[PDB]
């Protein structure tokens, strides 16, 4: 009753933060079992195949890693994942959390462990945007701030931070290496495809408007296979059926293709009735987390 | 362009 | 470099949550020292002068407290501080942190730790409303979580969840058991004045969204005492003066009686431009987290 | 009209 958009509780993931530094470059990194993990751009500014050449040629004592405990590690080996570095340490995190490296699809929304120098000041929530990136919040030394959520005792780590692109975009790896969106780790004009709205979201930012209460809901339905080809050229990204939207419809005895319908008509033209005190869609909420809500 | 932060 | 409301990270308040049982009935309490806070109403649905007479009926012993860790904490005096309960234990918790029981104002932001059966399930940012209610995420089981921020390294601990008001409005205490907007915890109807948007809040806003990147932002200017007369009347709390507010009139160069009269044409009608994709004001990004994020 | 959490 009431909704908001949740961020997963710190506790277990503040444990895994700790501090990197390489030649008077510092950001921070995540300690699961024996292997640090941050961003290779702690060794400079880079393209192409120089990475690698340049981590065999570097040492493993010029890294300073320290938790918060003020406990420094020691680094016995490295390697590079995709644009992440690896530093195998000498002595295991006891406090390691039941983990998971999972890449997240547009519209997962997931929590920001907000870092600097190794310790999280701060966290909020995001979502996967259509075009790789993600909109949040990071000052110069937040690299290798983490993207998280908790679910049924297990933290999900989606997200490592890397790169700021023109207009408040962030974007960066999932926890393999690989870049979200095929954004690269250099500081270069990057074309970044255009962000659409996430229509699944939208639904359920609609049915938690109903399930609150709507004469701005529509009477009509559109197809799913329409609504979709309407999507394509109108800047939304396409609806895909998901067992917690089925439990909002289900919940609501609304048809979400009158949902469908709603957002096309909204879109065009919002109108004076405003949805849930606004005049623009929230699609950062979503079907899990609105169900959550309710239930 | 893009920033390394 | 993108805005955000941040929410205060966990780990300190976590490990003072516990689960408080009284007949059945099942919330949340804080545990600090040797001390456990919770809402009265962990006693039953009474009122008036019923509370007291009922606690001092009650047995010690009748009172459940258990930690995460699934230790059972004896419970050896009981109190009445307002509305909210005051239990002794025997065995103090060593992981408290610094802290302190401060009463939220009205625009105050801070971090709520909704909680169900002792345990912080999430987290999410509210702000004081004008009315002494909070816009948040509550079901069964959520009472007495807690409200809070850390400022120099000290937890400030603002609010416990009591009740909740028609419109999906939330509402309770400050760790000192006294009620925000004076409410009550008795299922009956109560009168919630009028919500007034948040003017030094949205001030804030503005100059974010000057940050950003205006069109919007009007030429002129309104003195502060002509905005506050006028906010009086539609709907807006006073303006007052705010380190964090001069210096991002300092850092925009922009004079903020502009993002006042900005406020006063915009409520009258916003049209469109919007600012920062709405065409409504946003009232909970405070002057002290834009600035953080500059 | 006022519910107890």
């Amino acid at each position: 009753s009431g909704f908001k958009k949740l961020v997963s509780p710190s506790s277990a993931v503040e444990k895994c933060i700790v501090s990197v530094s390489y030649r008077g470059n510092n950001l921070n990194g995540l300690w699961l079992g024996d292997s640090i993990y941050c961003p290779r751009h702690v060794l400079g500014k880079f393209s192409g195949d120089q990475w690698g050449d340049v981590l065999n040629l570097a040492n493993n004592h010029e890294f300073e890693v320290v938790t918060q405990n003020g406990v420094t590690l020691n680094v016995v080996s490295r390697r590079l994942k995709g644009a992440v570095l690896i530093l195998q340490t000498a002595v295991a995190n006891a406090e390691t959390p039941k983990y998971k490296f999972v890449k997240a699809n547009c519209g997962d929304s997931f929590t920001i462990a907000c870092s600097y120098g190794g310790t999280v000041i701060g966290l909020y929530p995001v979502t996967m945007r259509s075009n790789g990136t993600i909109r949040a919040s990071f000052l110069a030394g937040a690299c290798g701030s983490v993207g998280f959520n908790i679910e049924k005792g297990v933290v999900n780590f989606f997200y490592m931070h890397h790169l700021e692109l023109p207009n408040a975009l962030h974007t960066g790896t999932d926890l393999m290496g690989e870049f979200y969106g095929g954004y690269v780790d250099e500081e270069v004009a990057q074309r970044v495809p255009p962000d659409n709205l996430v229509t699944n979201n939208i639904v359920a930012w609609l049915y938690a408007a109903i399930i609150s209460v709507p004469k701005w809901l529509e009477s009509t339905t559109v197809s799913i296979e329409d609504y979709n080809r309407w999507a394509s050229d109108n800047g939304f990204t396409p609806f895909s059926t998901s067992t917690a939207i089925t439990k909002l419809s289900a919940i609501t005895g609304v048809d979400v293709c009158k949902l469908l319908r709603t957002i096309m008509v909204k879109s065009a033209q919002w109108g004076s009735d405003p949805i849930l005190g606004q005049y623009n869609f929230e699609d950062e909420l979503t079907p899990e987390s609105v169900f959550n809500q309710v239930g | 362009x893009a920033v390394l932060x």
